């Protein structure tokens, strides 16, 4: 969350996606059990690194690239790695309750609100501000930063 | 020294048209100046470049001044025309490396800045530079 | 020479007019003597300047000289007029460990006096530090 | 000058044909190039050499031109001719880092080549080392 | 899968084995009901010289010694000893989701098939960078790391 | 462990037991149903380092000292505590399927056997190496190893 | 010039008479020959020898030369005249050491040979050591 | 393992305690449940190291100084610390099975036997080398390697 | 010269006569020769003493020389005629340290005997030095 737009449609927006594209990959989630953010990609239309550029832009948030992005330790730690790699997320930047999640779908509410159980126990009441980043990417960055 | 290909991730994340690299790749080739400043400005925004340097080279891309705040450690004694023109002020510390920010790290007469001391470089526009200028000193 | 900058967080926490810092600035060069010391006077009231300063190094925002006693050897170490540039006349004299309550640890040339030691630092209301002064020289 | 007989091996494995050993064993003691480097092509396909050096040297298995990349900071180390001859081209370069991939490390003729900085050996083929000199060399 | 070109004959057309070993190989698959692959090594009938180029020859692999060949301190632990010991195997370098798994025979399905989900259900992804070795050399080198 | 020189023929050799005390202590296993190895030691015929001495003398094998010669990290697992106590040997150096024994039990048959057995329930196929140990001595290994 | 007394061991485990021990011992110190050496054929069993030599020394016993093969490099840092004296053959290189065959650790004359390397040492039967002599050079 | 002469006159030819200190001291143990080695310290009679030496002459097992009697490190995980301070007892040579135990009394059994099943459960069959000491001496030697 | 109270610890221990101290004291006092070697004779074992000595010197007392097996080459030029008189000999190096085994560390002089390696000092009797010594060369 936020609801977002729907991912291949910002990709159409941004000129990288038909909304053949968006539809059709949409129509595989409806029965794939993935997400839209996954069919883009699965259902072989959208580039992952257009649909990785454009999620974060889907919520009105930036892409934050994982290998770059300092992962400030605290973050990982306030969110487990179990969790983060459940929701294929890393967590970023820490202020007073917030937590900048480094997603490979913003959308994904199961890890903002898995999420924001974590961070409670931690001691942060959430505020978690979504940003997008390459899967593989935070893949790495999972794997390098707990 | 190694890096991660300048020039691929500009075309390969979408941020330049290939004229950028080729023309600048050229030119790094053929005049020897530095590929990074040289790619900005040939199909290249400079906001991509940054972004491209800082994957590549291990380094970090910077947002406006709201971010980059400057150190008064050096800030106070550096001219506001050095902060313009390096685009650089060297910044804390952690672990033992203290941070550069930079108009290009590949431009080493930059990133010679701080170090003095151990340094991770960072990365920023020709606006973030003048805004420094404007508010550093 | 890092600090938060007086003037700055006095203006954003209602602590200064914007006169007292441009003004103070000028005669912080032109005399040299501290900013903050200069603000109180220029239009800065008093606590403001050491509220401010204290968030600028990070210090403990302090009581007055009923408790915060000074001492006259190290106070005699300085000409009280060098101190009085400085912002303070010094808190005991330790080899790692002076300790200094100045009225602005962001003035890079007044701010460079008295610390023949380097200082630990505190802070509170220009009542106490310039009685500080009478308490000791 | 020692090992496990490296080319010899291949033989044993089916690598090589009885006449590549024998030819390219004559030539060994003659021309001082080794049997492992000189069987290529004499009935040797390389990569069979790399099996062999891979497990009568014991150097890293690496891969072909499709693989591996050429890189000039290094591959000028080493004449192309005498370097195809020898087996290797050297790759990469930091301050601390250079790699060497090497067909023949029993090469009584010039086997001590390149690895004379802070490198080691790696294995890969003379058809990389040929293509990749002329792509950098 | 793996297809290509079968262990058994590839033994013997090499001039390493003889249609005799492939068959005693297929002895075994009379009394085990397993594959010629599998038996060619399995029980011992085809030449190692004839699988360490049989093997590399029938789906493509390097042949490695792995006494020498950086074996990657992290791998083993990839490949927990009895499920490495028992079927000739030993992780080398990682290569992401790639495994550079050394065997005594790659193309020996049924073990490779317990070692491929080992490498899943306690290593990576497998996708394996493969490579060919004895078994012998093999063992020594996991037992060294476990 | 392999079998080889029948222990008389070493005892003399090195100094350990004559030919006739050989003898005699073979006469005391005719109730007691030992070993020429075991009778020595029952008889006060030999010292328990002097059969070490022929364990490895027997097959032309080392003066592995216990305090010298590297215990193989692994090797313990191998060849267990229990083991050890009941040979009088240590695992050092592993080979694969093969195991170098700091060692007292000579030649016998048991020992042969049951070092066998206790190892293969555990790891490798013995194939070992005997190697002289003075029995105080292989006990300190054994006890800092395993 | 270091072991548990080259001779004496052999002496307490009942290898040799003392005076074995030395005839073969003078000859050591005075030709500069060897008492381990000397002492097999003055009385001295072989296998008896070598057991000791190995207590003595800490030497691991070795095989015939059908499974000990010569060093094509190391085995000429001791020609076969010179191993044939000391009692040893220079085999191998690892962590910076060489493997020395054994006959008797003590070569007063010059032991120096064959150590031009750190060594390990291994120690067996002459039958072994004089073919390996022969093979050595 | 220990057995004894009389502590209460050895010390009397010893020329260390008239046979009226020792009997009175041996009276006062009669009553206290300690030994007579504790009550001639108690009482002022002897001191400890006067005692430690006439228990050795009273058993046959030498005064010996623990600071410097080769405390075996193995001898100290053998036998355990409080096992130790105890009965007034340090373990040092191990051979064997064999165990040099210095005592402040080597005639005490319960620590004897206590020390031979302690160190069997550790390691060792045991067969006490005893030998006598001050017992503060020893008391600083079980300080020093525990 | 000195060390943890000589005379006091022989006493505490049942080492020394109380007379073996008085008059041995004395002489050191008098005479400059030390407590040590004088206290031996005069009322004290040299078993009594050594362990003594090594004790309040933080140096250790030696088994038998029965046991003590002098350094193999040291011996070499430290022959019989040698070592009976002085009552010591270096022994081997234990890791990083020898053992110089004195026959009285508290003269400063005899520490810096036989100190040809890294070593910590150990003690041992002359008169069971004599029957080793005896024996060994």
């Amino acid at each position: 969350l936020p609801r977002a737009k729907p991912l291949g449609e910002i990709l159409v927006e941004l000129g990288l996606a038909r909304p053949e594209d968006v539809e059709e990959a949409l129509q595989k989630q409806r029965r794939g059990g993935g997400r839209l953010e996954d069919t883009l990609v699965q259902s072989g239309k959208l580039r992952p690194e257009a649909l990785a550029q454009a999620v974060a832009t889907q919520l009105g948030y930036p892409y934050v690239d994982p290998e770059e992005d300092p992962p400030d330790p605290g973050a990982p730690l306030l969110l487990p790695e179990d969790l983060c790699r459940r929701y294929g997320v890393f967590p970023h930047r820490l202020e007073g309750n917030r937590l900048v999640l480094l997603m490979k779908d913003p959308r994904n509410i199961l890890a903002l609100d898995d999420v924001r159980l974590a961070l409670k126990r931690k001691g942060l009441n959430y505020e978690v501000a979504p940003a997008v980043a390459t899967e593989a990417a935070i893949t790495k960055l999972i794997e390098r930063f707990y | 020294q190694k890096d991660l290909k300048l020039g691929e991730l500009l075309l390969q994340k979408g941020w330049i048209s290939r004229e950028a690299l080729e023309e600048a790749l050229v030119e790094q080739e053929k005049t020897g100046d530095l590929l990074g400043r040289i790619l900005v400005r040939k199909g290249l925004p400079e906001e991509a470049l940054y972004r491209a340097l800082a994957e590549q080279k291990g380094l970090e891309f910077l947002e406006s001044t709201e971010g980059i705040v400057p150190d008064p450690s050096a800030a106070l004694l550096l001219l506001r025309s050095d902060a313009l023109r390096y685009g650089a002020v060297p910044i804390g510390f952690q672990n033992g490396e203290v941070e550069v920010v930079l108009s290009d790290p590949r431009h080493k007469e930059a990133v010679a800045q701080l170090l003095n001391r151990p340094a991770r470089f960072y990365l920023a526009l020709p606006q973030a530079w003048e805004e420094l200028f404007r508010r550093a000193y």
